[PDB]
């Protein structure tokens, strides 16, 4: 399962 | 000379001349805190000013605290110090002392109420966990935490802020005066995880009683093998509440809230357990599904008195050297 490399602020 | 003065408001900050752009973001009784890009090292860095360390010796013994333990703790996943220094150059000026730090972009108290789904908030949930769990290697145990000392950045990372010692996040071990162990922090991870799915507070107690009984209205009343482990005085008044049953965890988190589901469900049905003795461990909660997803070893499984005024403004002295 691929990371997560984003997050909305 | 390698230093330069900037007022924030009545305070006077005398940093290296590779700290620019200063803008204060922070001031409570621990110090203030500007935000600062670092010309050096080329990136943004959260400065802190110390408040008055030899001011006395309970200043003193926390700046040590402070300063130690940032130095060995050491963690992708915990607040690491860049740097340290005092513009003053002998033991005699010696005055104040500055802690420089990563800037994160954001703490978790807006970004947990927006509806992540399922990758994000296990991801965030792994990351604690690995921080939690090296904090507790190195004998700290915070107590205190919430998501206003979980800072992330636009990357989905995550850090624990600070070290530990809103009572919505505090376990039951902490409400009352009983004493703790490693798992009181699951509890402040379980709520925040619950909050997460719901998209609000999951225990909002207007005041220190109230905590505890918004706790039962959901969690049911504890054992009576529970209730022997209290205080006479805060046993006669909770052992007196009415009995609440508490609802099971698929009425609390029904499949309605989420974006696996069932797996978050039996997580937090584990995490949120009031008695601290059939709560699940730190290593558990990183061997479960929910979170396991992401297990990297090198992550989550890395390794680990009595002084005078002047003896602490040496030993603290010392440290900034
Ligand atoms: O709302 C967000 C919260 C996180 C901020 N970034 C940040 N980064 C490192 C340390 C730090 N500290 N360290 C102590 C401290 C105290 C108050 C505020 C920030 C603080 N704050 C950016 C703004």
């Amino acid at each position: 399962p691929k990371r997560p490399t984003t997050l909305n602020l | 000379n390698n230093f330069y003065s900037v007022e924030i408001g009545d305070s006077t900050f005398t940093v290296l001349k590779r700290y620019q752009n200063l803008k204060p973001i922070g001031s409570g009784a621990q110090g203030i805190v500007c935000a600062a890009y670092d010309a050096i090292l080329e990136r943004n860095v959260a400065i802190k000013k110390l408040s008055r360390p030899f001011q006395n010796q309970t200043h003193a013994k926390r700046a040590y605290r402070e300063l130690v333990l940032m130095k060995c703790v050491n963690h992708k996943n915990i607040i690491g110090l860049l740097n340290v220094f005092t513009p003053q150059k002998s033991l005699e000026e010696f005055q104040d002392v500055y802690i420089v730090m990563e800037l994160m972009d954001a703490n978790l108290c807006q970004v947990i109420q927006m509806e992540l789904d399922h990758e994000r908030m296990s991801y965030l949930l792994y990351q604690m966990l690995c921080g939690i769990k090296h904090l507790h290697s190195a004998g700290i145990i915070h107590r205190d935490l919430k998501p206003s000392n979980i800072v992330v950045k636009s990357d989905c990372t995550l850090k624990i802020l600070d070290f530990g010692l809103t009572r919505y996040y505090r376990a039951p071990e902490v409400i009352l005066g009983m004493g703790y162990k490693e798992n009181v922090d699951i509890w402040s991870v379980g709520c925040i995880m619950g909050e997460m799915i719901k998209g609000g507070v999951l225990f909002p107690g207007t005041d220190h009683i109230d905590q505890w009984n918004k706790v039962i209205e959901q969690l049911g009343t504890p054992c009576p093998e529970f209730m022997k482990k209290l205080q006479p005085t805060v046993r006669t008044y909770v052992e007196n509440r009415p009995k609440y049953a508490g609802y099971s965890f698929e009425k609390l988190f029904p499949d309605v809230l989420f974006p696996k589901a069932s797996q978050a469900r039996d997580l937090l049905s584990k995490m949120l357990v009031i008695d601290a003795s059939k709560r699940i461990s730190v290593d558990e909660a990183l061997q479960h599904p929910y979170i396991n997803v992401w297990y990297d070893p090198s992550e989550a499984e890395a390794p680990p008195r009595e002084h005078t005024i002047e003896e602490w403004k040496e030993l603290i002295y010392k440290e900034v050297m």
